[PDB]
DNA sequence: CAGCTCCCTGCTGGCTCCGAGTGGGTTCTGCCGCTCT
RNA sequence: GAGGGAACCCACU
DNA sequence: AGAGCGGGGAGCCAGCAGGGAGCTG
């Protein structure tokens, strides 16, 4: 999927990708020292753009506790089997295609989210 | 500037003298102009 | 500001009727009872008695200049 | 005991009543005025810097403690005397209050101690005093206290008297300050960005907008500049985030971005740093800023201390303005960054601009806090410009003649006067219609405008988004009450229980949250971030919380409680994004909403009784507040809220929508504003009538302030019988509606009778007219006085005489007395002269400038005022009395937007008949309503029909289960009238019956301002302009009426060239000029002599006579001015 | 064949328009200090 | 038997 | 010496800076 940023060790900046042809391997040489590091990933930049089935990290669980969401009793948890969850919508214009509903499990701890 | 033109002056009053001149017979005809200061009344309304 | 003396729809003069209907509500007549009492049988006549406001008592707080 | 639906009604408008019994209408006037002058100008004298003036010795000036008189008047003799608001009204005097502030000089010597010199109590201007505040002569007065005073108990006070004119202080709708608004721009080069109008707060300072927008795609990505305050090019914001000082990108992505397992942020901060590389130290970053600057330096040092002062001072005030304050700078631009790539991301959504959470209401208070910090900046400008120009040539200035005591008086005056906000000086870009004359025509236009809310939007703007009924002005601002026409939209009423939140010090919720598990930003990693929930007070990010149920749950505890966080705190929760906000700042707008806990009401049986008796337990809505009962909810904190609308919600259903209500409605119908709220059933009404009748119930005319014998006012309604209408509802008690009534309860027949009805006329009972129904008097006064113009002009009221006095209208003055004014009790026509004055010119010494009388206006002399005004001039108000009886054409209304004219007037024999000779007042047509869907007026005439046999009022509160239609049409049927309301009229010319029956009666009708007699106009000839010599303008000035261009196209379209040459030539201007047949220029012409002359072509014989209009030969001639030659060659 | 010339295109800045007709009102010109007796 | 302009605000159809 | 004089949107057009072609010594 995503790859992450890689740090400099010295100067605390960023790192930058770059080919080595000596080994003729991929390395992350800072451009402000003279840090150089071996890369774990071959993957430099990477893009989604039907990719975008994955909203549940985009969810914090928090939202079982708003007043305002709706609360249904015939979805229940999978991980503790209780009866009330909330459910709601993805919102953002990358979710104007879809209305699924996301539920969120309403008892304390459990956290758990799902979808259908 | 007729007397700063007539009881000579130096060049460096004579421009500014030309181009207030200009700035008011400009203002007579078009005050809406864009870029410059509008002419002014003492009770600070534009003229027309 | 004060009771016309004349109901404006028919002509009933209720200028005469505001004091004993302000006496009668006083006594706890309700105000149906008050107008039935005071012969106010068209309701031309009752809304007259009933919706009227009497400004002039607080008018007549103002001491006079004249 | 909880409330049991049966006592619910009774109940929720006990409490409303409670509210009203307290708080008022003008709540929101008098409490911005009243912190106005007890903290707001106390602050603005404290924070202006010290004066510190050195040639050489210097000067020490320092500003100190205030204070303020009561409003005073002195006369030229110079002896103060306490100013009360008619003699303000009457003399044309402004009612303000002298400010007197202490002053401390110290002396500062060469080898010598200091010497302080206390002027205390200096006068410094005038302040104008609001009326009914607590700095008003009027405030804690009982109503005997101001009748005596001549004053109305019912007058709600909130206004100016500024040269006896009252001013009234229209809210504005300002973009909150402090928070984080992220828009996609509109076809710009961003496509989203995100502001923050940044202003620290308690501190009249103009607000700095700061921008971090995210560039649009058509480089490799997505860069995210900031336009910061004074720096006229876009910086990339890594570059300002090396210029806070910080070099490394752990540092500035651990600001921007707080969890850094997410990819998608480091993504699009990537181009971002990027762009940004060739930038690498603090001082390197100020560079690149302060060359861009407004101020560029030739020095690199000059240039690091502008970017310094820039990013200390400009960029985001509110967050720091001090020294070691970077970490908290830094983590909200960086909030500031993370907000705008959440909102590119689309994982946020951007903000709403007409969003009332998004905006405050500039009130009396922080309007006239901008404008006394403009102006103690001016005073503190012309002190220091004296004292120097003293002290460099001269040893000592006394202050008390530095001291312009002019600055504060006339530009507070000036602008309370005009309305034209700000300065004098730069009028033509200040803001104007803050100040407005207030309406005065009856109670519910002052009211209204009393409570008048304006977006400062242009109203020739086509789009129509400010103009919009917003989702979020439940509540808060009357869905109803808009003016019609270019103010639609933009110029709004406060609801009846909204109130606008006057501001409060954020530091007690500061220490609060610092002893309740708050983390501070300066002391944290920003590691603990990622997963904790940020505190936002008055926009001002102070720390973090890891439990925000307990501490959300103690902060609204604390304000149940009326502890710590006071009642108008707004604590907003957005639990999606981990946000708690606390705004406490003035001008957000509030309403009070009934606490639901375990989907049951705090609000209990005990409560109602104790405020059943209100006198004699002093029980009050404050109490109720302080029980943990009711709540101020504002727009932001709406939208965290579930609110039930009636208790009946509360109940458990079959189909159960929500078990999580947070708050109830008191009573739904407080959605409504002052003039929405006079409607009978407006829930049965179109809404574009809802909104005629909130216009048109300001122009109805009743009895518009209780002391309005005393009052000369320039333009003013009474009705002979005002009556409070049958079909109240009930909130018409808190608006004092059945006391000051502005309408009668006419016997309204809906019937199609001879036709002159049609077209939304009514057919009046000339028979009623006549016994005073809907007969009013309009009262005029005419202000004059002696104005001394300097030595030689001098205006005198004397008694004119044709053999000393010239300039006349030929007007008779034989009714004037010999002190040149007329008398009380006089017939006045249209011609006739009321006030004598002379002016005395260097035989005919004297010119007559008599003030006569307004053209066609019968009348008889009401009242005489004669005094001495501020200038100690003699000056007088002479009011005009006419009485207005109803006519063909005038223009009366019903509750409903069924607006018309008086269309004919038949006598009692005339028009149709009950059987029991009941004949109807007004006859309305059956057409204006199908269309109209105006049913409330129907069901006003059957309910005011119960109401009128019954004797009860009737109640016709919007939303009332208790009254339907079934229920007022079988209580009618008890009364033997049929259940829907119609009767068997009978034909009064012939006796018939109609065959159809007629729906008839009573309606509360109103007789609006727009009388026929005061719009009526003709003319044959008379006065023309002085300019182009065409007619004048108006019928006060007996001008003619436009034929404006779409008129000349008709007249085109028609064919009719001759009458377009009589409209357009010969009525209007006809003019013959000279022109010579060589060149085309207008020529010399005596015609006295008959010496034809054209100059430029030496010509004196062929010239030619033109027929034009003079605005032709007008234009040709600015045409000539313009160095443009029409040559009008006749052949 | 490299550098110069010479016309298509892309960009930014400048410019001009924004319904018709009516009442009524207030507030401003004008803004104050001087040099002479 | 006819002696101000302009700015602004409100309202009307 | 007081009296009086002085000092917002929308849309189209025009000029200039970039191309890509052709041209000559
Ligand atoms: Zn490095
Ligand atoms: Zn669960
Ligand atoms: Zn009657
Ligand atoms: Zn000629």
């Amino acid at each position: 999927g995503f790859v992450g940023i890689r740090f400099c060790q010295e100067c605390n900046n960023m790192l930058y990708p770059k080919e080595d042809k000596e080994n003729r391997i991929l390395l992350y040489a800072c451009r402000n020292c003279d840090y150089q590091q071996e890369a774990d990933n071959s993957c430099i930049y990477v893009n989604k753009i039907t990719h975008e089935v994955d909203e549940l990290t985009q969810i914090i669980a928090d939202v079982s506790q708003d007043p305002t969401l709706p609360r249904t009793e015939d979805h229940p948890c999978q991980k503790c089997g209780h009866k009330e969850a909330v459910f709601f919508q993805s919102h953002s214009a990358r979710a104007e295609d879809a209305m699924r509903l996301y539920y969120v499990c309403t008892a304390p701890h459990c956290g758990h989210r799902w979808t259908e | 500037l007729r007397r700063n033109e007539q009881n000579g002056a130096a060049a460096h009053v004579i421009a500014e003298d030309v181009k207030l001149l200009q700035f008011h017979v400009a203002t007579m005809v078009d005050n809406e102009l864009p870029g410059l200061p509008r002419a002014m009344q003492k009770s600070g309304r534009p003229l027309k | 500001m004060i009771i016309p003396v004349r109901c404006f729809t028919c002509g009933k003069i209720v200028g005469n009727k505001w004091e004993a209907y302000l006496g009668l509500l006083q006594a706890e007549y309700t105000e149906g009872d008050a107008l039935d009492a005071l012969g106010l049988k068209r309701y031309c006549c009752r809304r007259m008695l009933l919706a009227h406001v009497d400004l002039i008592e607080k008018l007549l707080n103002y001491a006079p200049l004249e | 005991d909880e409330i049991t639906p049966d006592l619910w009604q009774e109940a929720c408008w006990i409490v409303i009543s409670s509210y009203f019994d307290e708080k008022g209408l003008v709540r929101q006037q008098l409490d911005s005025f009243d912190e106005f002058i007890q903290m707001s100008v106390q602050r603005i004298v404290e924070d202006a810097p010290p004066i510190d003036l050195q040639a050489p010795p210097r000067y020490l000036l320092k500003f100190e403690q205030i204070y303020l008189s009561k409003p005073t008047h002195w006369e030229r003799d110079g002896a103060p005397s306490p100013m009360m608001p008619n003699e303000a009204r009457l003399r044309n005097l402004t009612y303000s209050a002298p400010l007197y502030v202490d002053i401390t000089k110290t002396v500062i010597k060469e080898g010598e101690e200091q010497l302080q010199t206390q002027h205390q109590k200096t006068f410094i201007g005038k302040i104008p005093i609001m009326l009914r505040s607590t700095y008003c002569l009027l405030n804690g007065l009982t109503d005997r206290d101001l009748c005596e005073l001549n004053e109305c108990p019912l007058d709600p006070g909130g206004y100016f008297i500024i040269n006896g004119s009252e001013k009234v202080l229209i809210a504005q709708e300002k973009m909150a300050t402090n928070t984080v608004y992220v828009f996609a721009k509109k076809d710009s080069k961003y496509a989203y960005t995100g502001e923050c109008r940044s202003c620290l707060e308690n501190s009249s300072r103009p607000t700095s907008t700061i921008w971090v927008s995210m560039l649009a795609r058509g480089a490799i990505g997505q860069r995210i500049v900031a336009t910061l305050p004074y720096i006229k090019q876009e910086v990339p914001i890594i570059i300002v985030f090396r210029a806070l000082g910080f070099v490394s990108d752990r540092d500035i992505l651990e600001h921007i971005i707080y969890d850094f397992e997410d990819p998608e942020m480091m993504e699009m901060v990537k181009p971002s740093l990027d762009e940004a590389f060739v930038i690498q130290e603090q001082n390197v970053a100020l560079n690149f800023i302060g060359s861009r600057g407004a101020k560029p330096g030739v020095t690199k040092e000059k240039r690091i201390k502008y970017a310094k002062e820039v990013l200390q001072k400009e960029m985001l005030p509110h967050v720091g303005v001090s020294d070691f304050c970077e970490t908290k700078k830094a983590y909200f631009l960086g909030y500031m960054v993370h907000r705008l790539l959440l909102a590119a991301l689309g994982r946020r959504e951007l903000d709403d601009r007409d969003h009332y959470g998004n905006k405050r209401l500039d009130l009396a208070g922080p309007l006239l806090a901008f404008l006394f910090r403009g102006m103690f900046k001016n005073l503190l400008k012309e002190v220091r410009i004296y004292a120097q120009k003293f002290i460099d040539r001269g040893k000592d200035f006394n202050l008390e003649l530095a001291i312009k005591t002019r600055i504060i008086s006339d530009g507070l005056k000036y602008s309370l006067a005009t309305g034209n906000w700000g300065d004098q000086k730069k009028a033509h870009q200040a803001r104007a219609g803050v100040s407005q004359v207030l309406n005065r025509l009856t109670f519910a236009s002052t009211l209204s405008h009393l409570r008048r809310l304006n977006s400062p939007i242009g109203r020739d703007g086509k789009l129509a988004k400010p103009r919009q009924l917003h989702n979020t002005l439940w509540g808060m601002v009357c869905p109803a009450e808009t003016p019609e026409g270019h103010a639609v939209g933009l110029v709004k009423n406060l609801a009846l229980m909204a109130y606008i939140s006057v501001g409060s010090q954020p530091s007690p919720i500061l220490e609060f949250l610092e002893e309740w598990s708050m983390e501070n930003l300066e002391e944290i990693s920003p590691a603990a971030i990622a997963d904790a929930t940020k505190i936002f007070v008055n926009g001002c990010w102070v720390g973090i919380h890891k439990d925000p149920e307990q501490l959300m749950n103690t902060l609204r505890k604390l304000r149940r409680q009326m502890d710590i966080i006071v009642s108008e705190v707004s604590m907003i929760r957005d639990i999606r994004e981990r946000e708690i906000r606390i705004y406490t700042d003035a001008g957000r707008i509030c309403r009070p909403l009934l606490i639901v806990e375990k989907q049951k009401l705090l609000l209990k049986k005990r409560h109602i009784d104790q405020l059943k008796e209100r006198e004699y337990n002093n029980y009050s809505w404050q109490d109720l507040v302080a029980s943990g009962v009711v709540e101020y909810i504002d727009t932001l904190e709406e939208e965290t809220v579930m609110l039930a609308m009636t208790p009946d919600d509360l109940q458990e259903k079959e189909v159960a929508y929500c078990s999580t209500y947070t708050h109830c409605e008191i009573h739904p119908s407080m959605i409504l504003g002052v003039c929405a709220s006079i409607i009978p059933f407006p829930d049965h009404n179109q809404s574009p009538r809802n909104t005629y009748q909130s216009a048109m119930g300001k122009q109805a005319m009743g009895v518009y302030i209780t002391n309005f014998h005393v009052r000369m006012d320039t333009l003013a309604h009474v009705l002979y019988y005002p009556q409070k209408p049958l079909v109240t509802t009930r909130s018409m008690e808190y608006l004092r509606f059945r006391e000051l009534p502005a309408g009668i309860n006419s016997i309204v027949a809906i019937a199609s009778y001879t036709g002159y009805n049609q077209e939304d006329s009514v057919i009046m009972n000339r028979s009623a007219v006549d016994r005073g129904f809907f007969r009013s008097v309009f009262y005029r006064s005419y202000k004059e006085q002696e104005s001394k113009k300097g030595f030689d002009q001098e205006e005198v009221f004397e008694k004119p005489t044709r053999e000393t006095c010239q300039g006349m209208r030929h007007a008779i003055y034989d009714k004037l007395d010999d002190d040149g004014l007329i008398a009380p009790g006089v017939r006045v026509s249209g011609d006739d002269v009321i006030i004598g004055k002379t002016v005395t010119l260097p035989r005919y010494t004297k010119r007559d400038c008599s003030t006569f009388l307004r053209t066609s206006e019968t009348g008889i002399v009401d009242q005489v005022m004669v005094t001495l005004n501020q200038e100690g001039y003699k000056f007088c108000k002479i009011r005009v009395r006419s009485v207005r009886i109803p006519q063909i054409g005038d223009k009366f209304a019903s509750r409903h937007g069924q607006k018309g004219t008086c269309g004919i007037q038949y006598r009692q024999e005339d028009m149709p008949f009950t059987c029991e000779g009941i004949t109807p007042d007004i006859i309305i047509n059956p057409h204006a309503i199908p269309s109209r869907m105006t049913i409330g007026h129907l069901i006003e005439c059957l309910q005011g029909k119960v109401s009128a046999n019954k004797g009860e009022i009737g109640d016709a509160t919007p939303f009332n289960d208790a009254v339907n239609v079934q229920k007022i049409s079988n209580l009618l049927s008890d009364y033997g009238y049929h259940l829907r309301g119609n009767e068997v009229l009978y034909n009064g010319f012939t006796g018939r019956k109609i065959t159809s029956q007629i729906f008839i009666g009573p309606t509360y009708y109103q007789r609006l301002k727009h009388m026929v007699d005061d719009k009526i106009h003709s003319r044959a000839r008379g006065p023309i302009q002085i300019l182009n010599r065409q007619p004048m303008e108006g019928r006060s000035r007996d001008g003619g009426l436009r034929f404006g261009e779409m008129e000349r196209d008709c007249q085109i379209a028609h064919g009719a060239a001759q009458f377009l040459r009589e409209r357009l030539f010969e009525a209007s201007d006809p003019y013959q000029v000279h022109v010579c047949n060589l060149c085309g220029i207008m020529a010399i012409a005596n015609t006295r002599t008959h010496t034809y002359e054209c100059r430029g072509c030496r010509n004196k014989t062929q010239i030619s006579l033109v027929r034009m209009p003079y605005a032709c030969k007008l234009l040709f001639q600015e045409l000539m001015s313009m160095s443009i030659a029409p040559r009008m060659m006749s052949v």
